[PDB]
């Protein structure tokens, strides 16, 4: 039956728009500066980077680097809030429902930050901000490195041409998965990502028809976005000893055990 | 071990 799974999928759009208030279309539209109805500030050095805040409400390379760990934060709490919206989420060994997020959240972070993304920056800050690319690669040496990954592999990814419709299955496809290390009952993790799999197989072949092995494509970037998070994860330890400077949030450093 | 902050997060 394919009119189970399109019910599973207009759910999940449901959940996607009331769990994240800042979906691609609303960027794409901020971003297609031919819809030029409220436009945002541009940061492209470290001079337009201190009238940012005056502006849109707010060591630069530490500045910034405490400004991501902002809404990474606030993105964990609508990741979490819309992973107990995914149906059997909440019925999961609670033990679990955590291995999920500790793993499956960043990939989340990084599949929807290409939304907020183009060849050039960066939506930042509810859409009002607009950090450059290059700025960001003209950073300090141990950041020069920290979001040019994203980028490229933001750049592959949106040649995909996913809406919010799309992203919203393939969001919960990732949360449940069994590789994660430390699963008890990797047997009903399992059982649920398959009906999301069809759900997600059949929505593609509907709104992308035109693109035959497209549910084909979208799962390849599945893996590359463990590799993000991996050498991230690693990346992130490197400065933890250079830069004691630095005080982590409590709930992300909570998840960063690395491996 | 087990991560309190997320388990408050399921909860609410």
């Amino acid at each position: 039956e394919s009119a189970d799974l399109r019910a599973l999928a207009k759910h999940l759009y449901d959940s996607y728009i009331k769990s994240f208030p800042l979906t691609k279309a609303k960027a794409r539209a901020i971003l297609t500066g031919k819809t030029t109805d409220k436009s945002p500030f541009v940061i492209y050095d470290m001079n337009s980077l201190m009238m940012g805040e005056d502006k849109i409400k707010f060591e630069v390379a530490i500045r910034i680097f405490q400004g991501c760990q902002f809404r990474s934060v606030e993105a964990v709490q609508e990741i979490t809030e819309y992973a107990k919206s995914i149906p059997g989420f909440v019925n999961l060994d609670l033990n679990d429902q955590v291995t999920l997020l500790k793993y499956g959240v960043h990939e989340i972070i990084y599949t929807m930050l290409a939304s907020l993304m183009n060849k050039d920056g960066v939506l930042i800050s509810e859409g009002q901000g607009f950090m450059t690319r290059e700025f960001l690669k003209s950073l300090r040496k141990p950041f020069g490195d920290f979001m040019e990954p994203k980028f490229e592999f933001a750049v592959k990814f949106n040649a995909l041409e996913l809406d919010d419709s799309d992203l919203a299955i393939f969001i919960a496809v990732i949360i449940l998965s069994g590789d994660r290390p430390g699963l008890l009952n990797v047997k009903p993790i399992e059982d649920i990502q398959d009906n999301l799999l069809q759900a997600l197989e059949l929505q593609l072949k509907l709104n992308h028809p035109e693109s035959s092995q497209l549910f084909a494509k979208l799962l390849q970037k599945m893996t590359d976005l463990r590799q993000i998070v991996t050498e991230h994860v690693q990346l992130l330890q490197v400065i933890k000893k250079t830069e004691t400077d630095m005080s982590l949030h409590p709930l992300l450093q909570e998840i960063y055990k690395d491996l | 071990k087990n991560h309190p902050m997320l388990m408050n997060l399921l909860k609410d």
